[PDB]
C-alpha cells in the first residue's frame, strides 16, 4: 500500500452543497514533500473548521460550485 | 387572448425569416424567434490555467490561452428548460436587458 | 540502454515540437500526437482505451490517463512540447468542446510537457445541411 | 505529581506527531490527564464541545452503546480498564499510545456521497474531516467487537483489546474496523 | 509484481528524420523536425515527402515574430538535401482567435476574393477581410451604427481587388508572401478606402497557391 498522502489544510470554508445539505466545500493550502502552497477547493463531508489538516489522497482534483 | 406583442420573435416587416437548428435539441427555430448569447468562453476552468501556464511553453506575449467562441441559438422550448430565461411577471414581460 | 529515436539532437534548451490533436465529443475522447505536418501518426490515446463502461468512454478520468498515457511515450519519443489542435466534431454538431477536453490539456501540462500555441479547429461550416433528428429533434 | 490512567498509565508517554488529530483529541491536555474516564462532562452542547473530551471516556460511551445490554456506563468504564491491561501484557506498551494509534488508523480519509438523480445513484469524491475521522474510527472499532463478542466465551475487553491492537498495525486481516477502513476508501476511489 | 506490458520491437524503427526549412523571407533556421519511413527499394527514402505540407505559426523569423503569431503559413516539402526538408510557398491563413476576434455586432463586415497573376508563373486566391470604423466616440452600441450601403460595400471590393491583381502581377512569390504577412498592404487599402468609408481591422484572412508552374 503505497500511497501519495499530501496533508493539506483549511484555508476558506467555502459553502454547503450536495443537496444532501451536509456536504461542505473548503478552499485547501498544502503541506507535504511533493509541491506546497499549491490551493484546491475540495469537497468535505463532516465535522470541519478554519485551519484543520486534511490528508488528501488525490492532489489533481478540485470540482466546484457556488450556485 | 393576446400574450406578446412580439409573440416572442422581432419579425417587423417582411412575411419570413430562415429558420435555424436548436444548439440544444436541434430543433428547427425561426431566428428571429430563437433565443441567441453568442459567448465568449474560455479554454480551461479557473485554478486549472495557471497549472497551464507555467508548464506552458512557447513565447509568453501575455495573450495566454486563445478563448474559445460559442456562437448559441436555443429554441424557447429547450431555452426555458435550460435555466435560460426564466419565465418572467406580468410587467417585467417588456423589460429589455435588466 | 535504451535506443531512442527521436532525432540524433539533445540539448536542455533545444524544443521539440509535436502536434497533439484533441477531439472531445460528449460521448468519446481523442488524443492525438504528430509530426508538425501531421502525415506520420505517433501517439493514439482514447478514453476507450482507458475504461470499461461505455459511458465513461468520455469522462474526465479515462482523459487524466490517456493523457498521461501519451506523456510517457512522449518523453521516449524524445519529445517535450506540443502544439495543441482542438476540435469537437464541429460539422453539423455542437461545435462545443466536450468534457474530456479541458481534462486532456490539464494532464499534459501537470505531467511535465511544454505547450506550443493552441488553436481551436472545430469545422464551422458556412451552410449547413439537416442535423440530428428533424423538425423537432431530440424530444424527451 | 502527574495523575495517571487508571492509576498506571502515564499521559505524556504520548505525543500526537500528526497535526491533523492535534485539537481533536484529548491525550494533549491537563486538564485530560484523568484517572477515570468518567466525567459525567457536559459535551455534546455547543457545536464542536466533543472534542475536548477524554478520548477514552469516548470509547466508553461509544462501547455502552447497545440496545438492552447496555446503557450503563458504570460497567463500561471496566471492559475497558481490563482490556488496556490485558493490551499492555502483550506489548507491555503505554496502551494509551496504542489505541491512540489505532484511532489515527482505523479512520477512512475518503468516502462517497451518495447523490441519486432520478432513479440512477451515483456518487462523487469526498475527503473526510477529521472529527469525522476519529468518530469512525472508534465507532468502528468498537462495532466490530461486539461482531465476534457474540456468543463468544471470549469477552469484550479481550475482544476489544485484541482489536485495538491490531488497529493500530493496520493489519487488514485481523480488524473488522481497519477492513471497512480500506474499502470504504477503494469503493469511494472507484465511485470517486 | 506483474506488468501489463513490455517493449518489443519499436515500432518507430524504420524511421528517418528531417528538418522544416523554406527560403522564401523567412528565418534560415530550421523550425521544427518531420518524420518518414526507411527507403525499401521501391519507396525511395527523401522523395514519399514531395506533396508534403506543414503549417506553421509565425515564429519563423526572430523578431517582431512573436507578436504576429497568427498568420497560419502552409509550406510544401519542394525538395531535399539530405536530412533537410526545402520549402516552398503554399498557403497563407489565420485563425479563430483573430477571425472570431474582430466581430461586433453593430457594424458591417466585407470580404474580396481576387485571383491574382505572378510573372513567376504562379496563380493565387487571396481572400480579404474588412470592418466599417466608427468616428464619433460612440462605442458600438444598439444605439451605433456603423453599417455601410451594400453600394458602398462593393465598391471597396472593386478596388480592394483591383488594387491587389495589379500588385500581384509586378512581383514574386517571394516578395508577394513577404508583402502579404506585412502591413504593407493594411495601409494600402486603408488608403484608397478611407474615400469610401473608414475601415478598420483590414485582413488577408487567406491564400490559396490555385497552380503553380515548375518551370
Ligand atoms: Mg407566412
Ligand atoms: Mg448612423
Ligand atoms: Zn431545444
Amino acid at each position: 500500500n503505497t500511497e501519495e498522502t499530501t496533508k493539506a489544510r483549511i484555508m476558506d470554508v467555502l459553502g454547503k452543497t450536495g443537496s444532501r445539505g451536509g456536504i461542505t466545500q473548503v478552499r485547501v493550502v498544502l503541506i507535504s514533500g511533493k509541491e506546497e502552497g499549491r490551493q484546491l477547493i475540495r469537497n468535505v463531508k463532516g465535522a470541519c473548521r478554519v485551519g484543520d489538516v486534511l490528508e488528501l489522497m488525490e492532489c489533481e482534483r478540485e470540482a466546484r460550485r457556488l450556485r | 387572448p393576446v400574450k406578446r406583442r412580439n409573440a416572442g420573435r422581432s419579425q417587423k416587416n417582411r412575411g419570413h425569416t430562415r429558420t435555424v437548428p436548436c444548439t440544444n435539441c436541434g430543433r428547427q427555430v425561426a431566428k428571429d424567434k430563437a433565443v441567441k448569447r453568442y459567448t465568449v468562453r474560455d479554454m480551461v476552468d479557473p485554478s486549472s490555467k495557471r497549472d497551464i501556464q507555467q508548464k506552458l511553453a512557447f513565447e509568453n506575449e501575455k495573450q495566454g490561452i486563445p478563448k474559445l467562441y460559442v456562437k448559441l441559438q436555443y429554441c424557447i422550448s429547450c431555452a426555458i428548460h435550460s435555466r435560460v430565461v426564466r419565465v418572467r411577471c406580468a410587467e417585467d414581460r417588456r423589460i429589455r436587458r435588466p | 540502454e535504451v535506443i531512442s529515436y527521436g532525432p540524433p539532437n539533445v540539448g536542455a534548451n533545444e524544443n521539440v515540437f509535436g502536434v497533439c490533436h484533441i477531439m472531445a465529443t460528449w460521448n468519446d475522447t481523442f488524443i492525438h500526437v504528430t509530426d508538425l505536418s501531421g502525415r506520420e501518426t505517433l501517439v493514439r490515446v482514447t478514453g476507450g482505451m482507458k475504461v470499461k463502461a461505455d459511458r465513461e468512454e468520455s469522462s474526465p478520468y479515462a482523459a487524466m490517463q490517456a493523457a498521461i498515457d501519451v506523456v510517457n511515450r512522449c518523453k521516449e519519443l524524445k519529445i517535450n512540447a506540443l502544439h495543441i489542435k482542438l476540435r469537437a466534431k464541429g460539422g453539423v454538431e455542437t461545435k462545443q468542446p466536450g468534457p474530456g477536453a479541458q481534462s486532456a490539456l490539464r494532464a499534459l501540462a501537470r505531467s511535465g510537457m511544454k505547450i506550443g500555441r493552441i488553436e481551436d479547429v472545430t469545422p464551422i461550416p458556412t451552410d449547413s445541411t439537416r442535423r440530428e433528428g428533424g423538425r423537432r429533434g431530440r424530444r424527451l | 505529581t502527574q495523575p495517571k490512567l487508571f492509576g498506571k498509565w502515564n499521559y505524556d508517554e504520548v505525543k500526537i506527531q500528526d497535526p491533523c488529530f492535534q485539537n481533536y483529541i484529548a491525550c494533549t491536555t491537563t486538564k485530560s490527564q484523568v484517572f477515570v474516564p468518567h466525567t459525567a462532562g457536559r459535551y455534546q452542547v455547543k457545536k464542536f464541545r466533543k472534542t475536548q473530551c477524554p478520548i477514552v471516556e469516548r470509547l466508553i460511551g461509544t462501547l455502552m452503546f447497545h440496545g438492552r445490554n447496555a446503557g450503563k456506563k458504570a460497567l463500561c468504564i471496566k471492559v475497558v480498564k481490563n482490556a488496556f491491561e490485558i493490551i499492555h501484557l502483550v506489548t507491555g506498551r503505554n496502551p494509551l499510545e496504542v489505541f491512540v494509534g489505532a484511532v489515527q488508523n482505523a479512520g477512512p480519509r475518503e468516502d462517497s456521497t451518495r447523490i441519486g438523480t432520478a432513479g440512477v445513484v451515483r456518487k462523487q469524491a469526498v475527503d473526510v474531516a477529521p472529527m469525522r475521522r476519529v468518530n469512525l474510527a472508534i465507532y468502528f472499532i468498537i462495532k466490530g467487537c461486539r461482531e465476534s463478542a457474540f456468543k463468544s466465551m471470549r469477552s469484550i475487553a479481550e475482544t476489544l483489546a485484541d482489536e485495538i491492537i491490531n488497529a493500530e498495525k493496520n493489519n487488514t486481516q485481523s480488524s473488522w474496523a481497519i477492513r471497512k477502513k480500506d474499502e470504504i476508501e477503494k469503493v469511494a476511489k472507484g465511485n470517486r | 509484481k506483474k506488468g501489463a506490458k513490455k517493449r518489443t520491437i519499436d515500432p518507430l524503427s524504420r524511421k528517418e528524420w528531417y528538418d522544416f526549412r523554406a527560403p522564401i523571407p523567412f528565418s534560415s533556421k530550421s523550425f521544427g523536425k518531420t518524420l518518414v519511413t526507411k527507403s525499401s527499394g521501391n519507396r525511395i527514402a527523401s522523395e514519399e515527402i514531395k506533396g508534403r505540407v506543414v503549417e506553421s505559426t509565425l515564429a519563423d523569423l526572430k523578431d517582431n515574430s512573436n507578436d504576429k503569431a497568427w498568420r497560419k503559413v502552409k509550406l510544401v516539402i519542394d525538395e531535399v538535401d539530405g536530412r533537410n526538408a526545402k520549402t516552398s510557398f503554399y498557403g497563407l491563413d489565420i485563425t479563430r482567435d483573430r477571425l472570431c476576434s474582430m466581430i461586433r455586432k453593430w457594424q458591417t463586415l466585407i470580404e474580396a476574393r481576387v485571383d491574382c497573376k505572378t510573372n513567376d508563373g504562379y496563380i493565387i486566391r487571396v481572400f480579404t477581410l474588412a470592418f466599417t470604423k466608427k468616428t464619433s466616440a460612440g462605442k458600438q452600441s444598439s444605439t451605433s451604427t456603423c453599417y455601410a450601403k451594400s453600394s458602398q460595400v462593393r465598391a471597396i471590393r472593386r478596388k480592394i481587388n483591383t488594387f491587389i491583381t495589379n500588385e500581384a502581377a509586378k512581383l514574386g512569390i517571394a516578395e508577394f508572401s513577404k508583402n502579404l504577412i506585412g502591413e504593407d498592404y493594411t495601409k494600402k487599402i486603408e488608403k484608397e478606402t478611407k474615400n469610401i468609408f473608414p475601415l478598420q481591422n483590414i485582413t488577408i484572412r487567406k491564400v490559396k497557391v490555385l497552380k503553380r508552374p515548375k518551370l
